[PDB]
RNA sequence: AAACUUUCAACAACGGAUCUCUUGGUUCUCGCAUCGAUGAAGAACGCAGCGAAAUGCGAUACGUAAUAUGAAUUGCAGAUAUUCGUGAAUCAUCGAAUCUUUGAACGCACAUUGCGCCCUCUGGUAUUCCGGAGGGCAUGCCUGUUUGAGCGUCGU
RNA sequence: UAACGAGAUUCCCACUGUCCCUAUCUACUAUCUAGCGAAACCACAGCCAAGGGAACGGGCUUGGCAGAAUCAGCGGGGAAAG
RNA sequence: UGCUGUAAAGCUGGGUCGAACGGCCUCUAGUGCAGAUCUUGGUGGUAGUAGCAAAUAUUCAAAUGAGAACUUUGAAGACUGAAGUGGGGAAAGGUUCCAUGUCAACAGCAGUUGGACAUGGGUUAGUCGAUCCUAAGAGAUGGGGAAGCUCCGUUUCAACGUGCUUGAUUUUUCAGGCCAACCAUCGAAAGGGAAUCCGGUUAAAAUUCCGGAACUUGGAUAUGGAUUCUUCACGGCAACGUAACUGAAUGUGGAGACGUCGGCGUGAGCCCUGGGAGGAGUUAUCUUUUCUUCUUAACAGCUUAUCACCCUGGAAUUGGUUUAUCCGGAGAUGGGGUCUUAUGGCUGGAAGAGCGCGGUAAUUUUGCCGCGUCCGGUGCGCUUACGACGGUCCUUGAAAAUCCACAGGAAGGAAUAGUUUUCAUGCCAAGUCGUACUCAUAACCGCAGCAGGUCUCCAAGGUUAACAGCCUCUAGUUGAUAGAAUAAUGUAGAUAAGGGAAGUCGGCAAAAUAGAUCCGUAACUUCGGGAUAAGGAUUGGCUCUAAGGAUCGGUAACGAUCAACUUAGAACUGGUACGGACAAGGGGAAUCUGACUGUCUAAUUAAAACAUAGCAUUG
RNA sequence: AAUAGGGUGAAGCCAGAGGAAACUCUGGUGGAGGCUCGUAGCGGUUCUGACGUGCAAAUCGAUCGUCGAAUUUGGGUAUAGG
RNA sequence: GCGAGAGACCGAUAGCGAACAAGUACAGUGAUGGAAAGAUGAAAAGAACUUUGAAAAGAGAGUGAAAAAGUACGUGAAAUUG
């Protein structure tokens, strides 16, 4: 809701931060294994559970 | 109407986030975490749930202080500073 | 006709969420939020409203001068004129009767 | 089987009394020096309705003997008491309606209400609307008074126990029928959760000793021994007799 | 007879079996005794020139000091960074520090970034009102200090 | 037992496609096309008559017979499925 | 490709391939699969099959683009129809918001579009909330249980203040005097509660930003005024009035602070309406015409009221008086005053704003100028607030924080002098967290963009009893794969000669009735009902007539001015139609059964079951 | 916090008529009720309608019960597996 | 727990659930429940350039011992398919 607590809004900001694709320069490093971010979250598919 | 129609009336949370374990197991009306037992002094655990002990036990976090006890023990719990070799 | 919305987050028609529909100089029809009505100050004996006392919400009595809160008479802002009159006569008549009982009783003992 | 409704009442969860709207406990003044040796005068300020109670209550103001302060008292109003009346309480109080006197100071046949069982407990007997206690006789050597209780029982009480002269007001409520389930609903809405009442024979055998059967019937005697245990005491507990009362008693 | 269906072979698919390995697992043995109010284990949130995670760390934040060592780091960029040197990189070593919000969690409270009180300094014409900085105020129990209570009680 | 009843029942008036006895009309399907595209189920399979047989066979024995590929319907059988 | 063995199997030719492996003698085992409705993974037939059919409906052209049934713009045709498909919120979500780019996957067709994907941007408060208070309730503490995790107790068998005020002292010490009944703490984004409005502004925020105008609380403090030689003000018969106009402990009172229904009155917003000043429309003909603009916040001053109250006076020939019959020697009627400011009026705010027209500079940021923005009417209208009343209960309809007042008379106060910030003006400050967006036939929950579920505010014209149904304005949508046909059988909806329940377990289903006015209405009955019993007649349009009022002015029984729709009657008239769509009871005679209203088997039983008032018994 | 528009017309009140009296009758007014027709709401009778690999693990259409109180409903709070 | 050495053990459906950003992703109000997933090549040398196409891609070319190794990447069985 619009009326939200500080603790909730703090949790929401972190969830936005982690919802980003892989930076491209990561894939160029020596012996790199990660090709995409496997922990993406979409607001309508999987809920945050807060 | 006990299935789909009744499932539409779920908008009041029984549990919220726990300050101790951060898990969303703090029961609102009982003021108690169903996971760690907060605000009881002792952490909740049971011998009939060994896998629950795995999820949250020593070594599952940072061990920011126990990490270095073994190294400090090896050196005899030194006090002082290293002395430069001349 | 122009329709209005609440200006606060409260969406329910509660005692503290009453509105008034007013027309602005911009030509618009807006809702304004109406404060709760005040009650009269009432007499401490008969419960009737006291004349000459401003009808205000109780926190607002700290903002007005003393003349709006009282009447120039004994028990001014507390008791009405008729109960004050009744208190005065009752005080006089009973205390006079106490002297009468006092004097009468000494007569009972002097002669017996 | 299952815990029966009888047994569930004692845990006091949904069966506690509904007390939000009640106007205070009805008690006499504490026995103090003034009432032990003389009398004290108070004034009736209000006569009010107490939800859940058929009898009106009187709010009565007394001076504090020992410091500059008013004391409000919650009495059970006797019939004829009015607002502005002076109420006298003590050993020397006159024999008038509403005055609080020890039972030793009342002659034979005095009608009294809100009577103490032990001296200084502030009233236990004859407290409901239309009820009262009759003073039967005195035993001055033993300092005991014999009284007649509303149920018909006779009881010996200390002569220092107090009572209030007159009949509890509001008498005659039960003369008018309720006529409606809704009136009963409104009645118990401010008393406790004891209405409506499902019959034991309408239940299944888990629910009640009377439940079950291919007809509704009790099946064994409904008179239950006083020595039966919880879950068995449904029916007529320790009945000396049953059936329609004929003749006198 | 074609089409269609069926059988086989070849190549191409579909799919991930087989084979070969393996910084993992499993079991046995050997040696050692070291968590916490000096705030643990755990939790939340942050921290990089360019990072989501994992790893590390705590506003001194992928780390500060010290000791050792001796030329890197590296995906790209980059020095007011370095090379016969107090000197590149280094959880190599590690004894000095930093260590947010919490947590047995300790001024009270906590579904709140809510509310006090005390001391020192400091801003606003200020013993009170408003602001800032630093330092404090939990419970049970022990030893001691000080101030007391009771015709419990001695003496004068 | 007045009043009340989405309670059970009988008769009557009104009413009518419930019926005699069926007909005709409309929209959406079904149908055909472009695109999209499941599931149940599946030993192997699939034309009949008789016989014998676990006493009611798709297969076995004896007969009738028997010609590609198919579309819309259908509810006899598959002692159909669940 | 062949060879060997009865066989389990063994060997070999060719192809593929890239790092280890085999024979023999022995050892050892987690050692051989077709099945276990076996386990895990993978893949078929079915099959290009079932299907993608609720929610009225789309069309032409242009632009863009490789590509357009589906994007954008324009033009139409429609719908929701204010109880919305409109405008907001609470819960829940959490960036879905906005701009730019973009189409692999997703949007069960498509895609240039998107709640998708990518990169950025965006949420501004002393006044709106939270925060504080207490509610049902939760819960520490001296304690009492329990082996103990812990249980019990909170009006808690307790030596329970981290007290308060002074005369000041600074010596950061003192000294006294008041008291300690109650009070740990948590518990409401709908209860209680200090204070803000209007105009403008963004791509996306606004009662938060800008402009202007206010308010509250806390503090400081100066000036003026007021007060004092009769020390702590005057006036009024009074209700009470005022710019102020000492008042400690302690006590007390008020506000906060309260159900529900009924009609009545007033106000506001909306609806309707006349004149005038602009603009738009229609124009074969006409409409002094059809549509549209003409507005005024918080706050400040003066004023304004039902009720209530005061003074006078003294009442039967009883009077006054409400729609509702209550009031008067406990003082009516009459006359004169006082008070609450709900609400309205005038002025300031404030025309400088907003709105409507007209002009002009210009590739323009942003405009700049001129004129106007006026005067009335109406009501069983609609909604809403308030008021004075009346009814109702074996039902009588929160608490606390907080603020004020009074009683009291401590203390301190005069003369060439003390006050008080409850009189005016002036000065300073107001922290923390929330604030975007959705609120649903796509932003929540139902595995999903699911015909389900999910609390609430605002509410136009016509018809009408009506917020029903039907049509329309503002606003919003035009979303739901599409094309071509129109067999059978369906689903949804219609009609049918003559008969009229013969159908069927059974009139299931359907039909018939239906509004309003007038007439007429049985048995039975608890006398309240039954009852719309049953059953008849009427109803359009047009042109008229009559009755029912308000305010002014002196047998005024009148004249003048103004005004709302109800009712009744008549003439004329038509393919006998007319509650013309919409909307809208079938009825009667009995039996069984439960008195009645009410309640339950969420998802096969709503009943005669349960409950109930009444009655009785028991402790 | 929420609940169109009608019908019926209880006490109380005003006025009139009749009667020798006791008493009786009439016209208004008023606006009662777990009263009634009927929206929203709440419920869930029947078609044993649709659907029955659904729009849906209970829905959809029509027909229905009730609709000012034992009414409907949000939030807070209490009761926990013999 | 900390530090070591081993095995007639298992060899990616095995061995711990986890050889991998594994108690992770995800589910449930909650207590709890809980996966899948190792291998191009010695070296990215990860295909410059030309051409067809809106693009994805294709065809030439190129690198490499091998493209019968093209980040759908060691070998590449069977069902099933052209
Ligand atoms: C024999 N010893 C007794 C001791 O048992 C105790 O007596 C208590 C007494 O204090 C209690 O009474 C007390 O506590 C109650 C509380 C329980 O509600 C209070 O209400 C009451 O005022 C108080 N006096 C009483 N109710 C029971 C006695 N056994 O204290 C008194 C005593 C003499 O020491
Ligand atoms: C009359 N005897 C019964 C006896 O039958 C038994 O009852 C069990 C009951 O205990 C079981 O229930 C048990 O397990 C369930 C669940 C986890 O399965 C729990 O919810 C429950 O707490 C636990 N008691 C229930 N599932 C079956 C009954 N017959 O338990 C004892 C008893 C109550 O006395
Ligand atoms: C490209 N897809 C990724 C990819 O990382 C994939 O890898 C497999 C890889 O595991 C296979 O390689 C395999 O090699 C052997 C053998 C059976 O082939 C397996 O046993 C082993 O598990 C596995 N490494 C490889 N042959 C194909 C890739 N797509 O595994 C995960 C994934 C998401 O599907
Ligand atoms: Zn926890
Ligand atoms: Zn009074």
């Amino acid at each position: 809701p619009s009326q939200k607590s500080f603790r909730t809004k703090q949790k929401l900001a972190k969830a936005q931060k982690q919802n980003r694709p892989l930076p491209q320069w990561i894939r160029l490093r020596t012996d790199n294994k990660i090709r995409y971010n496997a922990k993406r979250r979409h607001w309508r598919r999987t809920k945050l559970g807060i | 109407g006990k299935g789909t129609p009744s499932l539409g009336k779920r908008h009041n949370k029984s549990h919220t986030l726990c300050n101790r374990c951060g898990r969303r197991s703090f029961h609102v009306q009982k003021k108690t975490c169903s996971s760690c037992g907060y605000p009881a002094a002792k952490m909740r655990s049971h011998n009939w749930a060994l896998k629950a002990k795995r999820r949250r036990t020593t070594g599952t976090g940072r061990m920011a202080y126990l990490k270095h006890v073994t190294r400090r023990f090896k050196n005899g719990f030194q006090t002082g500073v290293a002395k430069a070799q001349t | 006709a122009q329709r209005v919305t609440y200006r606060r987050r409260n969406p329910y028609n509660t005692r503290s969420n009453k509105i008034k529909v007013v027309k602005t100089p911009g030509g618009k029809l807006v809702a304004q939020h109406v404060k709760k009505a005040a009650s009269r100050v009432k007499c401490g004996d008969c419960g009737s409203a006291l004349a000459g006392i401003s009808t205000l919400r109780p926190r607002q009595y700290a903002q007005v001068s003393k003349t709006h809160k009282t009447v120039q008479r004994a028990y001014g802002g507390s008791r009405c004129a008729n109960c004050v009159k009744e208190r005065i006569v009752r005080a006089f008549l009973i205390e006079e009767q106490k002297i009468v009982k006092r004097v009468l009783k000494e007569q009972q003992d002097k002669e017996k | 089987g299952r815990v029966i409704r009888n047994q569930r009442k004692g845990a006091g969860s949904i069966f506690t009394s509904h007390t939000r709207l009640r106007k205070g406990a009805a008690k006499l003044r504490t026995l103090d020096y003034a009432e032990r040796h003389g009398y004290i005068r108070g004034v009736v300020k209000q006569i009010i309705h107490d939800p859940g109670r058929g009898a009106p209550l009187a709010k009565v103001a007394f001076r504090d003997p020992y410091k500059y302060k008013l004391r409000e008292e919650t009495f059970i109003a006797n019939e004829g008491v009015y607002t502005g009346q002076f109420i006298y309480a003590g050993k020397k109080a006159s024999l008038n309606v509403g005055n609080i006197l020890p039972l030793g100071a009342c002659p034979e046949g005095t009608i009294v209400s809100n009577v103490e069982e032990k001296v200084g407990d502030r009233g236990a007997l004859g407290r409901t609307s239309g009820n009262y206690v009759i003073i039967i006789g005195h035993n001055p050597d033993e300092n005991k008074t014999r009284v007649k209780l509303p149920s018909g029982a006779k009881k010996i009480i200390s002569s220092d126990a107090r009572g209030v002269i007159g009949v509890v007001a509001g008498g005659g409520r039960i003369d008018k029928p309720l006529l409606k389930a809704g009136r009963a609903f409104h009645k118990y809405k401010v008393k406790r959760n004891s209405w409506p009442k499902t019959r034991g024979v309408a239940m299944n055998p888990v629910d009640h000793p009377h439940g079950g059967g291919n007809h509704q019937h009790i099946g064994k005697a409904s008179t239950i021994s006083r020595g039966a245990v919880s879950g068995q005491k449904a029916g007529l507990i320790a009945a000396r007799r049953t059936g329609l009362l004929r003749g006198t008693q």
